[PDB]
């Protein structure tokens, strides 16, 4: 499932190397596990070789080299319509009141 | 062995058996997307300003014609 | 041009040659990886953005008749840093390195025409005395000396040539 290793971690940009027959698209979002929690990166460059630059929606430290990311194959996508009315949401869609999870029928 | 043109014979002919193939001129590869900036490698027959058809029905203008690479928009 | 980044990989090869007794296999095995960096369909394949563990593997298959320890560590330490063009400039920094330590010196030697073989011996031992090496000489026929002879000695040269005294008595006059 995961694929992909991170080779450079240069405070809130991270390269991350993958195969050349399966290199991520230039907007596409990566997850990773950043210790116990899950980081969620956003790729903005396709170097050369099979190494890709991203942007990490968190915090970035204890990050090490050598990890492994999965490929999402799909963008940021966010919760939208009347579910997401009177709620307050992250920059990933995700609710950050106290309340349940939103009930969007479309992303 | 050590004869410089038996080497010289031994790599062309041991090149050709790995299957390994140049590239067409008037072709080449992106190598680097960023930004609406590609780099296309090959493709040795780029001329300065021309249109460079891309997948679909889209163009670029290769403006940097560098050695090793095209820089292209 | 990349003499500087040769450098470091040429001392490593060497100092590395020196702990295992086999200066002598090492600088065959370069001079066939330099030989293998210049052909025509291998310098397209150098020039092209694969992954460097892919394009070592690429570069290794190529030549087999390469020890563990020199092409299969050599060669992908190169490629990880991208390297591999500057091959036949670490051929040349080993070889001088290895000159060094063997306190030797490929003396140069130019004339209009062959030596008797008596000059050429005398030459060697004194070149041998003005210096503080073994000398190699190589001889070079170079009609436009017209008569004596050039030793270029590395960054030293005596000039003797006709040619040469002749353009400085025209800059005298």
């Amino acid at each position: 499932m995961a694929t992909g290793k991170i080779v450079q971690v240069i405070g809130a940009v991270v390269d991350v190397e993958f195969p050349q027959d399966a290199v991520p698209r230039v907007y596409d979002a990566l997850e990773v596990q950043n210790g116990n929690e899950r980081l969620v990166l956003e790729v903005q460059q396709q170097l050369g070789g099979g190494i890709v630059r991203t942007i990490a929606m968190g915090s970035s430290d204890g990050l090490r080299r050598g990890l492994d990311v999965k490929d999402l194959e799909h963008p940021i996508e966010v919760p939208v319509g009347k579910a997401t009315l009177g709620r307050i949401m992250n920059v990933l869609g995700e609710p950050v009141d106290m309340k349940g999870e939103i009930g969007e029928e479309e992303r | 062995q050590l004869n410089s043109t038996e080497i010289s014979e031994l790599i062309k002919q041991r090149i050709a058996q790995f299957n390994v193939v140049s590239e067409a001129h008037n072709e080449g590869t992106i190598v680097s997307v960023s930004d609406g900036v590609i780099r296309i490698h090959g493709l040795a027959d780029a001329m300065q300003g021309e249109m460079i058809s891309l997948p679909g029905n889209r163009y670029a203008i290769a403006l940097n014609l560098e050695r090793d690479s095209v820089g292209a928009v | 041009e990349f003499i500087t980044v040769a450098r470091p990989y040429a001392k490593a090869a060497f100092d590395f040659a020196v702990e295992h007794q086999s200066v002598e296999r090492w600088q065959d095995m370069l001079a066939f990886a330099a030989e293998v960096t210049k052909n025509e369909q291998m310098a397209e394949l150098l020039s092209g953005a694969l992954a460097p563990e892919t394009l070592a593997e690429s570069f290794i298959a190529v030549a087999g008749e390469q020890l563990d320890e020199n092409g299969q560590n050599l060669i992908r330490v190169m490629a990880e840093n991208g390297r591999l063009n500057a091959l036949p400039d670490v051929l040349e920094q080993f070889i001088h390195l290895r000159a060094v330590s063997e306190a030797t010196a490929e003396v140069d030697v130019i004339s209009a025409a062959a030596l008797s073989e008596q000059q050429l011996a005398k030459i060697s031992a004194a070149m041998e005395k003005r210096l503080s090496r073994k000398v190699k000489l190589n001889a070079k026929i170079d009609k436009s000396v017209m008569a004596g002879v050039i030793i270029r000695a590395g960054d030293m040269v005596i000039d003797g040539s006709v040619r040469g005294r002749l353009e400085r008595l025209a800059d005298v006059l």
